């Protein structure tokens, strides 16, 4: 499609729209030109949704407590108010780790305090600091709890800060309390900027006066990787192959020691520069920590991201570097050599949150796809900034998508494969369009990394290649 | 590392030695873990009476829940009308949630919008969040229909939904004579089937409050049938194949069979089948109201007698062999129709499977969770199979509910060492099935966990988990399955009898050593 | 010992350390037996290759087998039929053994009668146990038609059925208008299913060869459909109920399904349904004739199409998504009747959980066995979801089927790594699921031993069973199941796809080692 | 009922039959009196079946293959003829082992010579000698093979003794020809018989000049017990806990080894009377040995015959007896006091082999129930002289009994149990009447012994008073 042919699909589809919404929306799509480094002159973004279009957007809870805390395993996370937030939220996101669930990890349950009536006439201060009492009677092992907020808490004007400082005190025990109520910000994103500023105010300067722990010149930490199927360990291994010390994980697999001790870190690592630039900058102000934006998606990229840390260190480190490309060259030439000739020319649209849907892009092309549709539900326009220059000429934007432009995108564009969430993936396949999930993977992956990039590739084709997608039409139709 | 013609995924790339060497390091250089010993010594504990005893005394922690909220039953009834958008006056967080566990479950779309309110709504209300919203959503998805619910944060702040409907009509947002039934829907009271009730209880109301005085009880020789909140697509078929079998004229109210089950013929169908907008405002002139899970009915059950003055029949849910044929039964003297030779051949048949199956049945010890209604016919069904509901839990049940099941367990010799629990939770389940060890878990998919933690006590301490209810997220098409009728009876039989056969066999596979009694024939 | 509170039968009973020690007493005592170092290095040699290569090199020794002989066939036909007594010609043990056969796969009674013929008969023959043995089977049981098929002492002492009948009618032993079709069923030829083809032209003789001059091909508007040898219950169901959802007229010809399930209501029915003499004379003015599974109906093809002069159809078994199509697409053509909207719908719902499946479904590998149409139609199938049938045994196939699967395995880039075996039992199987592991079986309850085997070498070499096909006498009520049409594919795809899930679980399930993937939502 | 219905019945039920099969059939039922000694005055037995009546009845090969040969552990038994009789009686009798089955043991395997048409136009006996090759080269752990007959075999005129003789010889082995074929006899029995004389002829002997095995004076045989469900491992317990020293089972659980050291023990213990007679009275003949019937099911009778083979025996041995009493007194003592007023004044009619419808009246009596009828497959006038005193004044009798004669008895008789096969099963259940199978135990038991007995009573109340019974009349009619 040309520049104009997507001009005249986006007036299109805008027609069905009252006027309001029609003038609103005309500003979250834009057709992309690669020659803009301002996307505030293209598109708008961070705004509220429209009422009534079926955005595909969560809220603030999900970015703080789905996102962020959520993934910490040593410490027990309560979902603060009624009893949907935590059960719909309950092990539906594959942050993977290791460890004992119910007894020294927790991230596969849902701690809840159960709102009832009386609780919300009443408030909810004094059943917190009994559900307290009881998490540490019945959960010894753990290491801190966080409060995650739901949207009563602070409508009712609880004072969960109180109990966090008062119960934290007298139990000698870090208390959390997370202002992530649904009812704040537009979307996940204000989510993450909450949960990081309580992790900067409330657990990260504990250690501050310590100087017991043995810092080396390589320690870094991968900050944003909450390793969904296991992709921040087919990172971890690369970096320390390489010959670095990862000390932390932020959050995929985390502990609370972990972030204790990564103000102690000499470089930051920033795969998700959308749910933690806020406290990568935080790190950076306080205790000097420099931080660099990186991408494991695919041979390519990973390969340049590698250069590029290594560049940050010695000459020893730079020579690992260049052995640990070496070592897995001949694995995923080989992954190329099978599936780029079974995925060559293919086009794919995206939709996503807040990164991949410009951190795929190169993966994409390693197997010689194009991306010719992507946007994000929650980016701000610092994303959108670094997407233009990885999307090609009068390819299709979209912020915050309708329901209803999706599906229409879709029937005009005819791609061979969408890559979104579950809340599309079902529509898509009774389209008779490939369709893979490009949050979850699918219950697949990992796919950071060089061993991620194999998992991709299959995946990638299973699904496009599929001989189910010949069968849609009846023989008699 | 990969070889490329034998990828691994995470499971079991994660076991290839440097993976775990690397975590190895992770742990002991970063995590500052306890040591395995005091995370045994503390696993042990937590499978004791003593911790049994703790877990029981809490009054303010809730741990893995067996209940979800008000709004989600809402969504599912709004869903089983025809053209019907479910609409969620509130936070857009939580229809993105709802959308997601209704995903899971059916693998299927599930449509059903919000209209956005903010921070901002708190000043004075989310009144023009309701009028853009209804417009927009006319519009953009042209629905018949909207039906509307809400979120916690709109009970909170207190909007008055009625006058926002009203406000929004007045002012032209949508035409004077588009439907817009409502409910208030707070998650702070109930759970997801009071939702339910609360939303059907509205959508009767707006089709029949107002035009009651031309309608005679009778007069359509139909009898209406409400199903209650309902994730078996076989649930709704085998109720509706029944009743035409019979030759029962019958109007489903909310059915969602289609919308759940449309075709991949490569177009999306956003709306399909379901009860009609004629179908609900003729509804008070049906011989009589049926509902098949009444004690999460008792709203709906109130407006049909008070307003409809239909005398509901006092039936159980049809599950288990009593209770439907008390179900075609009390059909048959309503409608004056009788039981046909069909359903009379279908009920020996179960009674047949019950014979076969009976040896491998009997003394057999279950613990069970689920909503009130179908956790009191399975409960029903497993006596009349001579098994043994031992712990039976249902989160949200109340204590009328558990005075009739411990009646139901009195009728029964196989009742005597079953125990009732309301409010408590599966991380109290856990507990008695460690404490009180059953032989099998029947429940839904957050059961894998519990049979995860009393493997790890040891195998002989292993309790299968058999998935019936809801959500079913790790398993595929489950949804297509009957819990109701003699289809669903016998459905159940069979998965139990297979189930204990399963574990039989896995218990006696071990060459000379147990696998003198892994016999061919059972 | 026994507490009476918990009596333990055969397992776990003799676990206790008494009968262990015991059992060991009377091993080391009195049994001789080889060291279990030696034990353990044969079983090692029997999973390798050097030892396949031995096993494939048999000429004479049959382990195992996956095929019974003709009669069974011949008595599974004949029950088919209305109020028709299954008769085998010879000798009694042989009855014994079909009925108890067919009795624990169905979990129901199977009425046959033998005439007794004994030593004495080896003098000249059987003609007076024929003569008694109609008489007294007429008299006692009370059948409208006795089908008649022989056993191999029969056949090698070369009893004469056609004279044998014939001069039991002359001397006033049976009536001379009595239906007494007849078949040779020699058990060592061919299989089970050439007993059923046997019997079926026998019948199909019987009641046509003479009468064909007033009879006209299309006159009655209805389409003859033979099963063949089936046991699956459903199969004949969802046969029966998609031509009528079509409107077209058919006959299904031999039609066990009522016999194989009466309902226990306090009588027992020694008859019920079946195909109707009516049905049998008038089948040459249908239509066409289509034959389920070709593959065994040859015999019955070449009288069909020779003296009906029926058209007969080149369809492949409906089985999978395709062979379903097809099948549909020329019932349309024969009949005149449109493919109506609710197949169409189906089919897509088929579809439609292929999608939601794939992924799990993708490239997994399976050895299979079974009869040769149900084999070629699950090739098919597993070819359409993405799968490999690696090891495609079938003992009773031969060359001309063997080379039309090849050329199915031909079609799909999914066929590469797959092999089609004829004449090879299950302990060939057992090899190449040692030396080729596939993730699955497919197959009957003999699997289960294979599985047994594969465990014994190590859990990461186990084969799980999952059980398709005929006898399957390890678990109770699967004969209800189907395998034909949209709605036996949308039950293969689901027992598969959740077989996996299962497996993933198990495998997933370990604390702190496997469970970072024991998902929640897969 | 009096003796005078149960006349009239059975003269009613006999009207339905042509002249000759009703003159034959009136022989082989009768009204039982205990006072009668002479079975052969009351009833005829061991006679063909009627043509075209349906017997239960099975054949030769399933007395000698199925029954008596089978269960031995170490050997390879051959189906020698079509594939169908081993294929049918593949694992079907639940005869329990101890082995790794394919390796050492080879009981639930089917191995067949599979003839096809070139075997019967010329002959099996070079397939015969190929496959015993292929079976030493697959299976060289086996200790010796036997080939069980078919129909064909004796038909066309095969000689597999010469086979026998020959491959014995060349391979060291012992290889047992059987002429079991189904055309022999009238029913299993012969083929015990057959079966008997083969073991007497190819094994029993071989050690007959050997001295090497130190024997004691408490040496016994367990003669015809086939340890269904583990009967005979819940016999043997009793036997060595009461000082004997069991040297052989025969033949469940059985070794060719225990076979052959059978003639060095003091006393055979015979169980089942009818399959292994024969060669009881051949040991007794041919090396001194005396035998004894006993009776292990239910207390009563295992109590009785424990004491009755103790008094063989020394002092000290009948003193360990009535330990053996004592110790599991109070256990079948707890079995009775619960499951006794369950099944009181409850009915039975039986219907079973050869041993069984006597052996296990006194179990019933054991729980309060009555055997109101009782007959046999294929028992002889010697079972019925030992039937008539155990069975009830003016109960039926049924030798051979029809299908339609088995109906009809129970439609008037109506029993509250019936105990037979699985050809009879399915049909009473639909009549409503409780069905327990007495061959395969309903895949239960062991039923021998004091541990048995409890698993019986277990089971006989689960099945009589199950809630399903009261369920078969639909609520409408
Ligand atoms: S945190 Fe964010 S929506 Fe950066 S809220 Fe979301 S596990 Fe997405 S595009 Mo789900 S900003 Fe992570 C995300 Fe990306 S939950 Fe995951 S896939 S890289
Ligand atoms: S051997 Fe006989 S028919 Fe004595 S052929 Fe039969 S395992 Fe029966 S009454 Mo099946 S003379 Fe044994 C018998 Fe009794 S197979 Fe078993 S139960 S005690
Ligand atoms: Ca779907
Ligand atoms: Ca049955
Ligand atoms: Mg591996
Ligand atoms: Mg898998």
């Amino acid at each position: 499609m040309s520049r104009e042919e997507v001009e005249s699909l986006i007036q299109e589809v805008l027609e069905v729209y009252p006027e309001k919404a029609r003038k609103d929306r005309n500003k979250h799509l834009a057709v992309n030109d690669p020659a803009v480094t301002q996307s505030k002159k293209c598109i708008i973004s961070n705004k509220k949704s429209q009422p009534g279009l079926m955005t595909i957007r969560g809220c603030a809870y999900a970015g703080s407590k789905g996102v962020v805390w959520g993934p910490i395993k040593d410490m027990i996370h309560i979902s603060h108010g009624p009893v949907g937030c935590g059960q719909y939220s309950r092990a539906g996101r594959r942050n993977y780790y290791i460890g004992t669930t119910g007894v020294n990890a927790f991230v596969t349950m849902n701690f809840t305090s159960d709102f009832q009536e009386k609780d919300i006439v009443f408030g909810g201060d004094k059943k917190l600091a009994k559900l307290i009492d009881e998490v540490e009677t019945l959960f010894p092992l753990n290491k801190g709890i966080s409060v995650q907020s739901e949207c009563p808490i602070g409508l009712i004007g609880d004072d969960i800060e109180s109990v966090s400082k008062v119960k934290g005190a007298e139990l000698s025990k870090t208390i959390v309390p997370v202002r992530c109520e649904g009812f704040r910000g537009v979307s996940q994103s204000l989510g993450h900027h909450i949960a990081n500023d309580a992790v900067r105010d409330w657990v990260l300067g504990k250690r501050d006066e310590d100087t017991t722990f043995a810092s080396t010149p390589y320690d870094v930490a991968i900050i944003g990787d909450y390793n969904i199927g296991g992709d921040a360990w087919s990172s971890r291994i690369l970096l320390e192959e390489m010959g670095l010390r990862c000390v932390a994980q932020w959050s995929g697999d985390g502990s609370i020691s972990e972030i204790e001790l990564t103000p102690k870190v000499k470089l930051n690592l920033v795969h998700c520069y959308r749910s933690m630039n806020y406290i990568s900058r935080h790190m950076e102000e306080k205790y000097g920590i420099p931080w660099m934006e990186y991408n494991f998606f695919g041979p390519t990229k990973t390969i340049e991201s590698l250069r590029a840390i290594a560049a940050k260190f010695d000459e020893s480190i730079q020579k690992k570097c260049e052995e640990v490309i070496a070592k897995y060259k001949p694995e995923w030439e080989a992954v190329v050599a099978k599936y780029r000739p079974r995925l060559e020319g293919k086009r794919v649209m995206l939709y996503i949150g807040g990164l991949r849907p410009r951190h795929v892009i190169g993966a994409y092309e390693d197997l010689g796809m194009e991306v010719v549709g992507t946007g994000y539900e929650f980016a701000h326009n610092d994303d959108y900034d670094r997407t233009m220059k990885e999307m090609g000429d009068s390819t299709l934007l979209y912020d915050d998508v309708t329901g209803y432009e999706f599906e229409e995108f879709v029937k005009r564009i005819k791609p061979d494969l969408i890559g979104s969430g579950i809340k599309e993936k079902f529509i898509f396949q009774k389209m008779g369009i490939p369709f893979r999930e490009m949050h979850s993977w699918d219950y697949s992956g990992p796919y950071h990394g060089f061993d991620g990039f194999a998992i991709f590739a299959r995946d990638m084709d299973m699904t496009l290649n599929n001989p189910c997608w010949k069968k849609l039409q009846a023989p008699w139709e | 590392s990969q070889q490329v013609d034998k990828i691994k995924a995470s499971y079991p790339l994660f076991l290839d030695q440097d993976y775990k060497d690397m975590l190895a390091k992770k742990r002991d250089g970063f995590e500052e873990k306890y040591p395995q010993d005091k995370i045994d010594e503390v696993f042990q504990w937590t499978t004791t009476k003593e911790y049994q005893e703790l877990n029981f005394q809490r009054e303010a922690l809730t741990v893995n829940p067996a209940k979800a909220c008000q709004p989600l039953g809402a969504v599912l009834c709004a869903l089983g009308f025809e053209k019907t958008m479910p609409y969620v006056h509130g936070s857009q967080g939580c229809v993105a949630y709802f959308r997601s566990y209704f995903n899971r479950h059916f693998r299927e779309p599930v449509s059903c919008v919000s209209d956005s309110m903010t921070e901002d709504a708190a000043v004075f209300g989310g009144q023009q969040n309701m009028k853009d919203g209804l417009q927009n959503c006319k519009a953009t998805y042209k629905p018949d229909m909207i039906a509307v619910s809400t979120t916690c944060m709109a009970e909170v702040i207190g909007d008055d939904l009625n006058a926002f409907i009203n406000n929004s009509k007045k002012e032209g947002f949508i035409p004077d004579e588009f439907p817009v039934p409502f409910a208030h829907t707070p998650s702070f009271v109930g759970s997801h089937v009071t939702g339910w009730d609360n939303m059907f209880e509205g959508i009767a109301r707006y089709f029949t409050l107002k035009s009651m005085d031309d309608k005679v009880v009778g007069s359509n020789k139909k009898i209406n049938i409400v199903p209650g909140f309902e994730t078996y697509l076989g649930n709704f078929r085998v109720i509706k194949r029944m009743l035409s079998e019979m030759g029962v004229g019958y109007s489903l109210l909310s059915d969602p069979e289609e919308v759940l089950d449309t075709p991949a013929d490569g177009q999306f169908r956003m709306y399909a089948g379901g009860t009609t907008q004629e179908e609900m405002k003729d509804a008070p002139n049906a011989l009589n109201t049926v509902l098949l899970q009444p004690w999460h009915l008792e709203k709906t059950k109130k407006f049909v007698e008070g307003t409809w003055k239909h005398e509901v029949p006092k039936l159980n849910i049809p599950m288990g062999l009593d209770w439907t044929d008390e179900f075609l039964m009390k059909v048959s003297e309503i409608s004056g129709q009788p039981i046909p030779a069909s359903l009379t051949k279908e009920r020996g048949r179960l009674v047949d499977m019950m014979t076969d199956s009976h040896t491998w049945l009997h003394g057999k010890r279950f613990a069970l969770w689920g909503d009130p209604d179908f956790v009191m016919g399975l409960v029903k069904f497993l006596l009349e199979l001579g098994c043994e509901p031992v712990h039976i839990l249902c989160h949200n049940g109340n204590k009328r509910w558990k005075k009739a099941v411990d009646a139901i367990l009195a009728a029964s010799p196989y009742g005597k060492n079953a125990t009732v629990y309301i409010g408590k939770d599966l991380w109290h389940l856990r507990s008695l099935v460690f404490t009180d060890k059953p032989d099998f878990m029947i429940g839904n998919s957050y059961g894998k966990f519990i049979q995860r933690d009393t493997l790890h006590k040891g195998k002989e301490f292993e309790v299968p988990l058999i998935r019936i209810g809801f959500p079913i997220f790790d398993r595929h098409h489950l949804h297509r399955s009957t819990t109701l009728g003699y289809e669903g009876a016998m459905q159940i039989l069979t998965t139990l009898v297979n189930s204990i056969l399963e574990r039989l066999d896995e218990e006696t596979r071990g060459m000379q050593a147990t696998d003198y009694n892994h016999d061919l024939v059972r």
